[PDB]
C-alpha cells in the first residue's frame, strides 16, 4: 500500500551526477589509455555488468584504480560515463562505432541495443 | 505522488 | 542532441537497492536508538539535506558511524531509508507523525510535503 | 529511448 514519488529516481541520479562533477565521495579512477575518469563504484556497478563483476570481486572491490583494455577509446568511455550519470546518450555518426564497442565491453545491454538499431537504419 |  | 533511456534512473536505483539488500559497498552505519542501518553515503546525500551536509563536512565525511538525535524513531527512519532506495513511501495512519518528524530532521522536502497533505485531509 |  505504498505511495510513489515519480521524480525520485531521476532526482537521485541528478544529485549523484552533481557529486561526480564536484568530485565528492568518488572512490575510483578508471584509466582509459592516457585518460583518467573519477567515479563512484556503486554507480558504475548499477550501470555496467563489467563494473558489477569487478567490484563484487573480494580483491578488486578494494582497488582505487581500474585500468581498462587498451583497445577502449577514451571518448567512447566518456560518453558512456556521462550516460550512466544522466540517462542521456550523445550518440553521433562519428562516435557510434566506438560507443557500441565500449558498451559491449562494459556490458551495458540497452546502449548496445540502440547502437545496433541506429547502425541498421543507416 | 501516485498509486504505483 | 542526446537520446534518453526513460527507465535508466529507475533501473540505477533498483540496482543500488539490490546492493543495499546484499550489504555490498555499504560504507556507513546509521544508528537510531538501539537500531543500526547500513547504507551508501552517496545515496543518503542524494536524498537528504541532512546527510548531504554531514558527508560534505571535511571531518564527518570520513566517519563510518553516524548517530541520529535520540528523538528519532527507528521505524520512521527505516520507512524513509526504504523510500530513498525505492521511491516508495509506506505512509500509514499509525506512522505518519513519526515519518513527517523524521523527514523534517533528514530534510526530505517532498516527503514532508505529502505528509502535511495527508494529515490535512484527515 | 526518446528525444528528451
Ligand atoms: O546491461 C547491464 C547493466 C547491468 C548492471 C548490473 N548491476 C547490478 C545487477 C544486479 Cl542483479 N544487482 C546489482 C547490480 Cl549493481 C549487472 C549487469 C548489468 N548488465
Ligand atoms: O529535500 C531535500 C533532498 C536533498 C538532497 C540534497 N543533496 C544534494 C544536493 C545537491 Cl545541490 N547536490 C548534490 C547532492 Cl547529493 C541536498 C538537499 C536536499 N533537500
Ligand atoms: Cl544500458
Ligand atoms: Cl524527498
Amino acid at each position: 500500500s505504498c505511495i510513489q514519488f515519480t521524480r525520485h529516481a531521476s532526482d537521485v541520479l541528478l544529485n549523484l551526477n552533481r557529486l561526480r562533477s564536484r568530485d565528492i565521495l568518488t572512490d575510483v579512477v578508471i584509466v582509459v589509455s592516457r585518460e583518467q575518469f573519477r567515479a563512484h563504484k556503486t554507480v558504475l556497478m548499477a550501470c555496467s555488468g563489467l563494473f558489477y563483476s569487478i567490484f563484487t570481486d573480494q580483491l578488486k572491490c578494494n582497488l582505487s584504480v581500474i585500468n581498462l583494455d587498451p583497445e577502449i577509446n577514451p571518448e567512447g568511455f566518456c560518453i558512456l560515463l556521462d550516460f550512466m550519470y544522466t540517462s542521456r546518450l550523445n550518440l553521433r555518426e562519428g562516435n557510434i562505432m566506438a560507443v557500441m564497442a565500449t558498451a559491449m565491453y562494459l556490458q551495458m545491454e540497452h546502449v548496445v541495443d540502440t547502437c545496433r538499431k541506429f547502425i541498421k537504419a543507416s | 505522488w501516485v498509486i504505483p
